[PDB]
């Protein structure tokens, strides 16, 4: 035949073509980063005992700060539709819900 | 068996199925609980799309297994 | 063509631009009407997110469409 062009391969060759296919393989190789780092940090805390958590005291309050400090801000107060909580994915799965679940306005101009 | 299926949106699906059934009656599965059309629904596992013919076990599926839903779509 | 992108605030404005320009294209126009970097301006359209070397005709987007517009937030 005389095509073998950009027509054959148009989905399973190019991700931009694709994000939902791009964002696949993307969840797959994170699940692997789970299992090489909850295991890679299992076996660091075993031999940190050893020559790496030697202290005998507690000091464990500046991460403390971190994390009530943005425990209570980043989940706390949602009694408006604040920009500042929301990542720019959580912007976007809000400003993409209006896209495509966010039609409601008449016959004049929709999407 | 009780598999898993992970959507784009963090959810997964917990259907009820067997090491023999095809592809495409999970895909119909998924459309009767959430509404969407199977042809669009793409059973993807360990990077790789899986066959509408192929059943769960000619890609050694056991139980509790978490496939990747994706969406097709001939737009953009 | 004239093209309308709305904000997370609730307002929208009007872009006169063309479909061959870049979304980056269309970030600088918004920093010079309401006066925020394009850095911090990412353009989203039917759940989808708009690259900035991409124009607007890759993305199907014709004259009078409403783009939505979003505020990047990161460290530093």
């Amino acid at each position: 035949m005389l095509g073998l062009g950009a027509s054959d391969f148009e989905f399973g060759v190019d991700p931009s073509a694709d994000p939902e296919l791009a964002l696949a393989l993307r969840v797959s190789m994170e699940e692997q980063r789970q299992r090489q780092e909850e295991e890679a940090r299992r076996a660091a805390a075993a031999s940190a005992a050893e020559a790496g958590i030697a202290t005998t005291g507690t000091e464990d309050s500046d991460d403390a700060l971190l994390k009530m400090t943005i425990s209570q801000q980043e989940f706390g107060r949602t009694g408006l539709p604040d920009l500042s909580s929301m990542t720019e994915e959580e912007q976007i799965a809000y400003a993409m819900q209006m896209s495509l679940q966010g039609a409601e306005f008449g016959q004049a101009e929709s999407a | 068996m009780q598999i898993f299926v992970k959507t784009l949106t963090g959810k997964t699906i917990t259907l009820e199925v067997e090491p023999s059934d095809t592809i495409e009656n999970v895909k119909a599965k998924i459309q009767d609980k959430e509404g969407i059309p199977p042809d669009q629904q793409r059973l993807i596992f360990a990077g790789k799309q899986l066959e509408d013919g192929r059943t769960l076990s000619d890609y050694n599926i056991q139980k509790e297994s978490t496939l990747h839903l994706v969406l097709r779509l001939r737009g953009g």
